[PDB]
């Protein structure tokens, strides 16, 4: 059958009773896509921002992992220029035993505390490590530009 | 160390009601199995509730990024039972009624000392069912509550169950439980 009740149930709670700080809307044309919005956590450099994310449920979900990527630009060591997220459970640590809610909670936790232990070397990560203070000024500025007045 | 048999004594020494009983035990196990009260690892928490009630000991359940170590295989080995209708709730049925109607299906299919893995809405969430001879003890050691349908806060036994909510009882062989007791995933988990 393809665990039809699970998809309906996860979709239902994401649209009706999501994790605080997170909200979503179904994609008018494709039911497998969701338009997610995550608030910048208070006390983080992203505070005050509203970040757009795209959630896609592949045909083989949950055997296949869900796809999530930022659609709003952000200066973060764990998110690249195309909005791709470096989260172990979105990649080789995903398991059908996991849930979509776990992914969103982790992404949200990432905003409040960037993960330093990331093998993917990138310019933004190096600056957060090397120039944390300058990095934070930059992140706050990118928040005001891309994550405000954007919705 | 921790001895489940002993915890059952202290709990039985208390003339608590069925549901109030499960909740307290689950709350006890929760402090050990899932010390963070975090979400995402229910499957692992339930499996660990089962191990504990089977006498394998009490170990910290895997956190989200450790779930794929063993749970992906478990999930595949039971896909057939997870991807089924299971026990569907009746209209206007309350939580206590539904719970009782589910325990019945369990008693009528397991013996004392046994345990089961209970999938809520086809693996959206997981809890464990433990047979004690007479009654069944529903345990959610992830958040430390008794029987629930993935509820942020434990609901009243009088609350109404949402239309056609499903629950799948998952029969797990001793071969399955032993294979985990031998895995390195189980052995790397903090004891008590």
């Amino acid at each position: 059958a393809g665990l039809p009740r699970r998809i309906i149930k996860e979709t239902q709670r994401l649209l009706a009773e999501p994790v605080p700080g997170i909200k979503a809307e179904p994609d008018e044309s494709n039911a497998r896509y969701f338009h997610v919005v995550i608030a910048g956590p208070q006390d983080s450099p992203f505070e005050g921002g509203t970040f757009k994310l795209e959630l896609f449920l592949p045909e083989e979900y949950p055997m296949a992992a869900p796809k999530v990527r930022f659609m709003t630009k952000i200066y973060h060591p764990n998110v690249d220029k195309l909005g791709r997220i470096c989260l172990d459970i979105l990649k080789d640590k995903w398991s059908p035993a996991l849930q979509i809610r776990t992914v969103l909670l982790s992404i949200q936790a990432l905003l409040s505390a960037p993960n330093p232990d990331d093998p993917l070397a990138n310019d933004v990560a190096e600056q957060w490590k090397t120039n944390e203070a300058q990095a934070i000024e930059t992140a706050r500025a990118w928040t005001r530009l891309y994550a405000m007045n954007n919705i | 160390n921790v001895n489940v048999k002993k915890l059952l004594e202290s709990l039985n020494s208390k003339s608590l009601g069925d549901m109030d009983k499960d909740s307290e035990l689950a709350a006890t196990l929760q402090k050990m199995i899932n010390p963070s009260g975090g979400d995402g690892n229910a499957s692992g928490c339930a499996l660990h509730a089962c191990m504990a009630m089977l006498g394998y000991g009490v170990r910290e359940a895997p956190v989200p990024n450790e779930i794929s170590e063993y749970m992906t295989g478990f999930f595949h080995r039971h896909l057939e039972q997870i991807d089924s209708e299971g026990i569907v709730s009746h209209p206007n049925e309350t939580y206590s009624k539904f719970r009782e109607r589910i325990a019945e299906n369990i008693l009528q299919n397991t013996s004392k000392g046994s345990v089961v893995m209970i999938s809520i809405e086809q693996a959206t969430h997981w809890i464990a069912g433990f047979n004690d001879g007479e009654k069944i003890m529903f345990l959610d050691v992830q958040t430390g509550k008794g029987f629930n349908l993935y509820d942020p806060v434990e609901k009243s036994p009088d609350a109404f169950v949402d239309e056609n909510s499903s629950v799948q009882v998952i029969h797990v062989s001793d071969q399955e439980f032993d294979h985990y007791a031998n895995s390195s995933s189980w052995k790397s988990k903090r004891l008590c």
